């Protein structure tokens, strides 16, 4: 709560995870199994990552153990969406998942149900670009995601709210107008609606893909499907 | 306990 | 539409607000979908009365409608349960207590997320002004990336803004309430995807019977 | 659908 607006905003620019390598192996043509094989592969080894960015968080690790898991377990395909979505605003038209894995929407035909949420991670992608999201703005925008997704299920409020004034700060420094910072918040609050919605179905797929047999989950993976 | 809150530790 | 002032927009969606209805397993589940196809036919005519809504094709009407039925009608229920602590006011005749969600295969769980953010509503002290603001964004948000229509949206939050210097917030108060206020809009659409999923197991399983309107609606999201 | 004509004779 003591942090500065620019404190927050190098904080979370510094906790940033890498951009990870997928298992691509191009001697091989796509399955429905071995790309659902090389998307798991990819999130679980994000996931590593993902927990101890989160930990970097402000505020993150005042919470016990069981609400930082609860928070994470609400929130990680939400968060590996909009990190996929930010990877792939210079790529129109296509996922950057990796950058040996760059895919466009009809290699997500290659697995049953997958390429209408191809669709909705490229159209978010899409509004990302229309809206010229900044950096700053997206490190904001997923750290919100994760103390905010699960928080119904003060401090975290507190956190939130810091995380405004944040977002508010980079809009007026980059000169925004008074009213344009205020529907410009709006505009990036509301990707969230879009995010969650993404995310559950994403959920579905891959509960679809366990109950199906077609790809082996990592326990981890098993058991953050699990939560939901 | 889950494996989350064992990989909320070890580090 | 777009001409509106802030004081003319809270009007109009005041003006626009549907009428309240009356009211074992099966028999809960037929009240409440037959108590939600019945608000659909009132929810199509307020969706009409929504700034800037007539003037989008029939085509995108129907896609903005498909996509947001449910969390609408769950942001109502929501709304209508504030003052009731631990319960959900379905109807006035129908204010049913956490416990009998339970009455129905995986309903407690829904249950359960709908009486947290009504409760989440209380601690904010939600004002019927804001209420209806974020219902129309709703409305007009949640397909919406499936101009004229982010125009709109903008001059929806340009209103919320407006009750809130009204109402006496400092500027830093307003950025931070109107943050608040639309984080809840996750919640719903997360809500409304359980809710849906919920109903078309119940479908399934032939539990109830399901009106036409409804059984188009939850087709159309496969 | 029924909704369509829900939205036209509304
Ligand atoms: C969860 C899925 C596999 C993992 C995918 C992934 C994997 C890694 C990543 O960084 C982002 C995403 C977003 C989409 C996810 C997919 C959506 C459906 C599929 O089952
Ligand atoms: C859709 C369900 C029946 C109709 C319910 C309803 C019915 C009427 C209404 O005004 C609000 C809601 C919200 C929750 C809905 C339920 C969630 C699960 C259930 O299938």
């Amino acid at each position: 709560l003591s942090l500065t607006a620019d404190q927050m905003v190098s904080a979370l620019l510094d906790a940033e995870p890498p951009i990870l390598y997928s298992e691509y192996d191009p001697t091989r043509p796509f399955s429905e199994a071995s790309m659902m094989g090389l998307l798991t592969n990819l999130a679980d080894r994000e996931l590593v990552h993902m927990i101890n960015w989160a930990k970097r968080v402000p505020g993150f690790v005042d919470l016990t153990l069981h609400d930082q898991v609860h928070l994470l377990e609400c929130a990680w395909l939400e968060i590996l969406m909009i990190g996929l979505v930010w990877r792939s605003m210079e790529h129109p038209g296509k996922l950057l998942f990796a950058p040996n894995l760059l895919l466009d929407r009809n290699q997500g035909k290659c697995v049953e149900g997958m390429v209408e949420i191809f669709d909705m991670l490229l159209a978010t992608s899409s509004r990302f670009r229309m809206m010229n999201l900044q950096g700053e703005e997206f490190v904001c925008l997923k750290s919100i995601i994760l103390l905010n997704s699960g928080v119904y299920t003060d401090h975290i409020h507190r956190v939130l709210d810091k995380i405004t004034d944040t977002l508010i700060h980079l809009m007026a420094k980059a000169g925004l107008t008074l009213q344009q910072q205020h529907q410009r918040l709006a505009q990036l609050l509301l990707i969230l609606s879009h995010i969650r919605h993404m995310s559950n179905k994403g959920m579905e797929h891959l509960y679809s893909m366990k109950c199906k047999n077609v790809v082996p989950l990592s326990d981890l993976l098993l058991e953050m499907l699990d939560a939901h | 306990h889950k494996i989350l809150h064992k990989l909320l530790q070890d580090s």
